[PDB]
């Protein structure tokens, strides 16, 4: 009797779900870094100029 | 001439969780019909051992 009948007689499923997640990720990351340069210059130059005047 | 050297170093630790859960209900008709005698079958077994059944 009652309204429930209803519910068998047209075959009814109810389903639920309930997923809850939890996540902590920790990341150390250390860097270290040397560098070194050594340069070395040198130049040489030579010049002449030669100047006569007439006046 | 320059040189160099890197270094380094990366770590990472990670928990999860997950739970979970569901209920899932199947309404037939075959299941009531089944449901009609399992109360009254108690008191077969009663009646068949313990009383009396002659008039």
């Amino acid at each position: 009797y009652g309204s429930d009948m209803y519910k068998y007689i047209e075959q009814v499923t109810d389903t639920q779900s309930q997923d809850l997640g939890k996540a902590i990720e920790n990341a150390i990351e250390q860097g270290q870094t040397k560098d070194r340069q050594q340069d070395k210059g040198h130049e040489e130059y030579k010049d002449y100029e030669d100047t006569i005047t007439k006046s | 001439l320059r040189n160099g050297e890197s270094d380094t170093k990366r770590n990472t630790q990670s928990q999860n969780e997950m739970n979970r859960t569901g209920l899932t209900k199947q309404y037939l008709i075959d299941n009531l019909q089944k449901l009609y005698s399992m109360r009254d079958t108690i008191f077969k077994t009663y009646d068949k051992e313990c009383f009396l059944h002659i008039w």
